[PDB]
């Protein structure tokens, strides 16, 4: 029940650069002690993952 | 013959000069400022650094 365009869209959705943000960044009413970057993996690398 | 003997030693002395006088580039000079700064513990916020 799939089309070529479904497949291309799913590949574009599931192998993609992700911007995951931070904890403790400004603006806060009281000064933060830490700034913690977040990682979330979006891109695929191997034939198995694809 | 004696002056030529001295000249030969002075010449040797010239060779040692180029070996014991430290090499240099631009002498350090007072540029009318100093560079300060700080490395805080990894993960510190900008507020802690400030």
């Amino acid at each position: 029940g799939l089309t070529a365009s479904d497949v291309v869209t799913a590949m574009q959705e599931q192998n993609v650069q992700v911007s995951a943000g931070q904890l403790g960044a400004e603006p806060l009413p009281q000064e933060s002690d830490f700034l913690i970057s977040i990682n979330a993996q979006g891109r695929l690398h191997t034939e198995e993952e694809f | 013959g004696a002056v030529f003997a001295v000249y030969l030693l002075l010449l040797c002395a010239a060779g040692v000069m180029f070996k014991v006088v430290p090499g240099g580039f631009i002498p350090t000079q007072d540029k009318l400022y100093l560079i300060g700064g700080v490395k805080m513990p990894e993960g510190s916020s900008l507020a802690r650094t400030d």
